[PDB]
RNA sequence: ACAGGAUAACCGCUGAAAGCAUCUAAGCGGGAAACCUCUUCCAAGACCAGGCUUCUCACCCUCUAGGAGGGAUAAGGCCCCC
RNA sequence: AUGGUUUGGCACCUCGAUGUCGGCUCGUCGCAUCCUGGGGCUGGAGCAGGUCCCAAGGGUUGGGCUGUUCGCCCAUUAAAGCGGCACGCGAGCUGGGUUUAGAACGUCGUGAGACAGUUCGGUCUCUAUCCGCCGCGCGCGUCAGAAGCUUGAGGAAACCUGUC
RNA sequence: GGGGAUAAGCUCCGUGCGUCGAGAGGGAAACAGCCCAGAUCGCCGGCUAAGGCCCCUAAGCGUGUGCUAAGUGGAAAAGGAUGUGCAGUCGCGAAGACAACACUGGUCAAGUGA
């Protein structure tokens, strides 16, 4: 399973060779530098840690700067881990190695992971798709409230009631990569990927396809 | 009046119990008695003057009957339909130590003092333990003949 | 009971042996002996052992 | 019970090793290993045989005694000459042949049917209609024979499919 | 979803008690949207309060020198601000 | 023989108050399974059924008439399951029915009036203390103070299906 | 004993019957009416009742002889059923019994049937 860190730029329109339209989301799969190797003999699990983003050296605090110096690379803004399956899979990464966009190929299926947009304090109508009550025929101030809550006289756990919504990590599966522009380090992914423009995303080879 | 332990009176010793081919209930009761401090003449229900207990070869333990595949360990998450059950077989092959831990914990009091006593029980599926530094005394389950 | 099992005898057999031996010390002072002076308790255990029948399960 | 009391003869040319209850036998056809139940011990009788000695007469042991005897007999006869199962087809258009180590049939399904040959068995096909499998262990041979038998639902009407001799 | 594991009804293999037989009491296999994994998410207040690292890694005063109390700092954080 | 899902019987519980039917909104559980899944014998040729075991993961439509549940019907569908939970749910909603006072018809009564007969109309109150539940913080703890990246015991979500 | 469907935690009578009412204490997990036992007060003394003695929980992972494989113990019927222990019978049988290869003959080798 390959992987890379990127940034959501926006969505646009392209046409394939059958003249059909493809709505594509542009992701800046920028250069990532491998900072640490997680090994079973040391950490108990095999994983690779990638750094992304450009940040001023005067902005990083001392612990982070020390970690990056121990790695041997200049600091970056964002750090994340890719969990592999076994040592044979992680043997192909070594610290300081640079990953760019061309690890993916045209037509590949990818898994983009991002943080959903925030929606604030949301009612059950919006948070859970509850059907409302009547807007007329005598309904009294119940046009949007959940209604019943339903022996022990107890509201069971998991009640789908109102609350804060959004701002959760979301994975969209089996997205097709329409084009891999190597010059700009840009992936053209058919479909809509989570989060707002300028947010961090993780692009991974699909686990299913 | 009756003797009462003071601040510095309690002394602890470490026993290591080999659970290979030992009846689960028997070992659980012996370890519970050891943890409670019932074997000491200075015993007092108020104080946890027990001893630290190490149990090795937890996976080799003996279960009679057909309880290996017919006795269930239950737990409820609290959500509706959150009841999960595992027989002693899969519990043993997945978390070997949990069977002995549950058995021993069920046989000692359910107060806060029981919670403090639980801290003095260490069980391990392997034939060895990392507590060699304390020099535990090997302990064998005998019966006082009357 | 704890102190008697420390001397390889059960509490009930110890009490029966003490009764047969005729010693008239009660449980309060028996516990006092067990906690304070283990030597006296061991001696009492021996005298109770002597006072017991040879086959306790005999009719 | 009755069968168990009779020691099973051991041919001279086949090596028998006894390690408590773990019994291993090296024969001309190959080697097979058997584990005996704990209420019964087996000792190789010096006269070229093994002794199935049951020391108790409670239901478990008395039932296990003859079973252990016949299991040992099966093991020795399977390591000495092996075991052979003969098979065939009835009907028309049903073709069977061996493709290397793996067996391919065309029973009439829209897809070709393949069977994987496990260890210890081998497939013989001297005719498309009739063929055979042979091995050193009777249990495995029977299991694979039944598996290949399963390739068609039973036909009480025409009897088209496969049946033993 | 795919794939794996243990199974239900069921189909079986190898066979005793019960000289034969018996999918069975010893065993070994197949077998479902159910079960365990697998997918997504939360999760160390998981009191057994985890792990891999990286940074600071030092200066006073008081009571009585047993411990405590107070002050000033580092890495860092918060408040104020946009 | 089971069950307390149907009418019952008792009057143990409340008259210094335990909302009475349907409907809406939102559930949760059982399996005595409607579809989908695995089976077996067929008085099963194939198709398709009949009947029966396992199986509760998901799903189980929109309208006409009636206050209705029930029920009949109209179109579909893979299917249009049966039940428990104060015959779930009015400090969540409705007030069409029932169940005050107005009025009329039929019948009973000399009459005032009456009818588990009908007909039209007819106030549904409350700022959430505690438990519960959905979210969000503050404090302290995790044996010096901090900061990155994480393992996961343990939980939650999802699980449908047709035509060609 | 009657009424009711010999159903009710139904209802109505009899009882030198009991308990609660008006009764604590111990036991039955909790438990007015069941079992033990009637509290004058104090004791950091002893023996017992019912009930109990692996751990929770005081006292026995007591001793001896047998039984149970069902977690029976630790809920229930009509009925069904090559489970097993004991005892009692009968049928057949070394003239070779049963099985195996309706009733008869040969191999075989002790028990075989209800």
């Amino acid at each position: 399973r390959k992987g890379i860190l990127g940034t959501k730029l926006g969505m646009t329109q392209v046409f394939d060779e059958n003249n059909k339209v493809v709505p594509v989301t542009v992701v800046k799969a920028g250069p990532n530098v491998v900072t640490r190797i997680r090994t079973t003999e040391r950490d108990g699990y095999s994983a690779v840690q990638l750094a992304y983003g450009e940040i001023s050296p005067r902005k990083v605090i001392k612990p982070v700067a020390g970690q990056f110096a121990a790695a041997g690379v200049n600091p970056r803004r964002h750090v994340a881990e890719l969990r592999l399956d076994d040592e044979a899979a992680v043997a192909e990464y070594e610290v300081g190695q640079e990953l760019t966009a061309e690890i993916f190929s045209d037509g590949a299926y990818v898994d983009v992971t991002g943080t959903s947009k925030g929606k604030g304090f949301a009612g059950t109508m919006k948070r859970h798709g509850f059907r409302g009550q009547g807007a007329a025929h005598g309904a009294q101030a119940v046009h949007r409230r959940p209604g019943s809550i339903g022996t022990p006289g107890r509201v069971f756990k998991g009640t789908r009631m109102s609350g804060r919504m959004g701002n959760d990590r979301v994975t969209t599966q089996n997205l097709k990569v329409h084009k891999v522009d190597a010059e700009n380090g840009v992936l053209l992914i058919k479909g809509a990927i989570p989060g707002r423009n300028g947010g961090l995303v993780v692009v991974r080879s699909a686990i299913k396809r | 009046p009756t003797y009462t332990p003071k601040a510095g009176d309690t002394t602890r010793s470490w026993y290591v119990i080999d659970a290979s081919d030992v009846v689960l209930g028997r070992l659980a009761s012996a370890a519970a008695t050891l943890l409670r401090g019932k074997h000491k003449p200075t015993f007092t229900p108020n104080v946890d003057g027990g001893d630290f207990v190490i149990v090795i070869n937890a996976d080799k333990i003996a279960v009679s009957g057909d309880k290996l595949t017919k006795k269930f360990a239950y737990r409820h998450s609290g959500y509706p339909g959150g009841l999960r059950k595992r027989t002693i077989g899969e519990l043993l092959e997945k978390h070997p130590t949990r069977v002995v831990e549950n058995a021993i914990i069920g046989m000692l009091p359910h107060n806060k003092l029981g919670r403090q006593i639980q801290k003095k029980l260490k069980v391990y599926a392997g034939p060895d333990h990392p507590h060699a530094a304390q020099q535990p005394i090997p302990f064998e389950i005998k019966q006082v003949a009357q | 009971n704890a102190a008697a099992r420390a001397n390889d005898i059960t509490y009930n057999r110890l009490i029966q042996g003490l009764k047969a031996a005729g010693v008239e010390v009660d449980r309060k002072n028996l516990a006092e002996l067990a906690v304070s002076d283990p030597a006296a308790f061991t001696a009492l255990v021996d005298v109770a052992r002597a006072a017991l029948p040879e086959d306790v399960n005999a009719p | 019970s009755r069968i168990g009391k009779q020691p099973v003869p051991v041919p001279s040319g086949v090596d028998v090793t006894i390690n408590g209850q773990n019994l291993s036998v090296k024969g001309p056809k190959g080697t097979l290993t058997l584990d005996v139940a704990e209420p019964i011990s087996v000792s190789r009788a010096e006269d070229g045989a093994i002794v199935v000695t049951r020391p108790d007469d409670e239901r478990r042991s008395r039932s296990l005694h003859g079973l252990s005897r016949t299991l040992i007999a099966n093991l020795v006869t399977g390591v000495t000459e092996g075991y052979t199962q003969k098979m065939e087809i009835f009907g028309v258009g049903y073709r069977v042949q061996l493709k290397g180590q793996n067996l391919e049939f065309a029973l009439g399904y829209s897809h070709p049917v393949l069977i994987e040959a496990p260890e210890g068995i081998t497939f013989a096909v001297e005719s498309p209609t009739k063929f055979s499998v042979s091995g050193i262990d009777k249990q495995k041979v029977g299991q694979i024979s039944a598996v290949i038998r399963r390739l068609r639902r039973p036909d009480p009407y025409k009897g088209k499919g496969v049946r033993y001799e």
